């Protein structure tokens, strides 16, 4: 799960 | 419609991620906040999340939610889950618009 966005 | 019947609504920004360039895009092309909702095809008992942005309406996603799926939670306001397609990311715009979604998601996991 690719870390959110900012 | 008449097929099936919208379970939430939530406030969010739709985004997908781009695994070429490791990077989040907006879901569409265009950045802005959608109106997120899972609907229930009632006679299959199936679930699929649908998002329209605010201003244009224009169908941002439209993903089956299948059984089994792994919907992070990680952050209060960002959600994202995983199809064999894409990566999906839902950047809420309050606590409350992602615990009804999250809520609802659950749910439809729950039940499927």
């Amino acid at each position: 799960x690719p870390p959110p966005p900012x | 419609s008449m097929s099936e019947q919208s379970i939430c609504q939530a406030r969010a920004a739709v985004m997908v991620y781009d695994d070429a360039n490791k990077k989040w895009v907006p879901a569409g092309g265009s950045t802005g906040f959608s109106r997120v909702h899972i609907y229930h095809h009632t006679g299959n008992n199936t679930f699929r999340v649908v998002g329209r942005k605010i201003q244009d309406h224009q169908v941002v996603i439209n993903c089956a939610i299948p059984k089994g799926l792994k919907y992070n939670q990680a952050t209060q306001t960002f959600h994202q889950w995983r199809d064999a397609r894409q990566v999906y990311g839902l950047n809420f715009g309050s606590k409350e618009d992602a615990n009804v979604f999250a809520s609802a998601m659950m749910h439809a996991l729950e039940v499927l």
